[PDB]
């Protein structure tokens, strides 16, 4: 799980 | 937005403490809750207690506990100890923006202690500067509420004193308070009696500490 | 021992730029997320942003106009810049690490106080609060140090260089009407030892590069 613009995605 | 409840709270040694964190919107995603708890004491950085809603950070006693739904979370300390006096924050990083809760200050409720009152005249060194600070110390009292009254030659003082209160001590749960009366050097040597009258629930009668110039 | 140390000016003039540095020792900023957080004097916390293991960044929206986070992996540091500061930006600033398994902020630095003001620095005058019959009750006597007329915050006080800690109370600072800060630090000691033992308070005001060692006698 990585975070982009304060949101976590996979 | 995160709203904590209550804003302050008091608990006896050995009872259960429950702090609440309210979320404006679901902070769940990917099977975890992105909600964490931090303890902070004055002069220190926040300290992680609970991560991912319910997981205990290592180093933290099992007395601390976390539990939470998508938008409702709760932090629990059982049994509370003297060392647990602090302010507790909840933080959310599920989605933009990452925000902290408003904070919850936990007070340890104990038996009444009477203050030990001391008075300090200005030093010789400060009188050469042209200012005189007379300080009144209330050491080791409980509860936190207290009233300090300044007398100069048995006259009420008003608008020339300030006070500051420590936060509750992590070993004996007491407070301490200083009051500082500030006069000019010219005014300080114009009077003889300087008195400090303390009113507090722990004292049967108000206690007056005083000295004569000389 | 993952460990973070902030550094930067204590006092900034309004509309200038705030430049803080977090020096990381005990693991690499090659991995993990590296954040900036500030605590206002009202004691509210506010997240500011991070730079990640890959160099991407994320910023609070209330800051986007003027915040910048960068890093230097060969020094193992990362950097805050906040342009055009006002008095609203007076706060204690922390840097902190966040990691993949935990997704929470697990290592903090001690924090660095920063004041935004057009006023200039001023070091404190340190006077003794000396023990007397009027400060002695039971087997115990109170004494301390008054730390007057300094700016900006903060001041720190120790006694006998940290070798005396029990019974020590350093009060929070009060803002006088002169715009300068003032506090006071007291300790209780056995009154018997007033004759033989030396009591020195160590006052530290880094913003003015001041250190006073004051010996408090009856």
């Amino acid at each position: 799980l990585i975070n982009t613009n304060g949101s976590w995605h996979i | 937005v995160l709203t904590q409840s209550p804003a302050s709270l008091a608990v006896s040694l050995g009872q259960r403490a429950t702090i609440s964190c309210r979320a404006s919107e679901s902070v769940d995603s990917y099977g975890n809750s992105f909600m964490h708890w931090y303890q902070q004491k004055p002069g220190q950085p926040p300290k992680l207690l609970i991560y991912l809603a319910s997981n205990l950070e290592s180093g933290v006693p099992a007395r601390f506990s976390g539990s939470g739904s998508r938008t409702d979370f709760t932090l629990t300390i059982d049994p509370v100890e003297a060392d647990d006096a602090a302010t507790y924050y909840c933080q959310q990083n599920n989605e933009d923006p990452w925000t902290f809760g408003g904070g919850t200050k936990l007070e340890i409720k104990r038996a009444d202690a009477a203050p030990t009152v001391s008075i300090f005249p200005p030093s010789s060194e400060q009188l050469t500067s042209g200012t005189a600070s007379v300080v009144c110390l209330l050491n080791n009292f409980y509860p936190r509420e207290a009233k300090v009254q300044w007398k100069v030659d048995n006259a009420l003082q008003s608008g020339n004193s300030q006070e500051s209160v420590t936060e509750q001590d992590s070993k004996d749960s007491t407070y301490s308070l200083s009051s500082t009366l500030t006069l000019s050097k010219a005014d300080y040597e114009k009077h003889k009696v300087y008195a400090c009258e303390v009113t507090h629930q722990g004292l049967s009668s108000p206690v007056t500490k005083s000295f004569n110039r000389g | 021992e993952v460990q973070l140390s902030e550094s930067g000016p204590s006092l900034v003039k309004p509309s200038q730029t705030l430049s803080l540095t977090c020096s990381v020792t005990g693991d690499s900023i090659t991995s993990g997320y590296w954040n900036w957080i500030r605590k206002f004097p009202g004691n509210k916390l506010e997240y500011m942003g991070y730079i990640s293991y890959s160099g991407s960044t994320y910023y609070n929206p209330s800051l986007k106009s003027r915040i910048s986070i960068t890093r230097d992996t060969s020094k193992n540091q990362y950097y805050l810049q906040l342009n055009s500061v006002t008095t609203e930006d007076t706060a204690t600033y922390y840097c902190a690490r966040l990691y993949d398994g935990y997704y929470a902020m697990d290592y903090w630095g001690q924090g660095t106080s920063v004041t935004v003001s057009s006023a200039s620095t001023k070091g404190p005058s340190v006077f003794p609060l000396a023990p007397s019959s009027k400060s002695t009750s039971g087997g115990t006597a109170a004494l301390g140090c008054l730390v007057k007329d300094y700016f900006p915050e903060p001041v720190t006080v120790s006694w006998n260089s940290g070798a005396l800690t029990s019974g020590v109370h350093t009060f929070p600072a009060v803002l006088q009407s002169s715009g300068l800060y003032s506090l006071s630090s007291v300790v209780t000691v056995p009154s018997s030892s007033l004759g033989t033992q030396t009591y020195i308070c160590n006052v530290n005001h880094k913003p003015s590069n001041t250190k006073v060692d004051k010996k408090v006698e009856p």
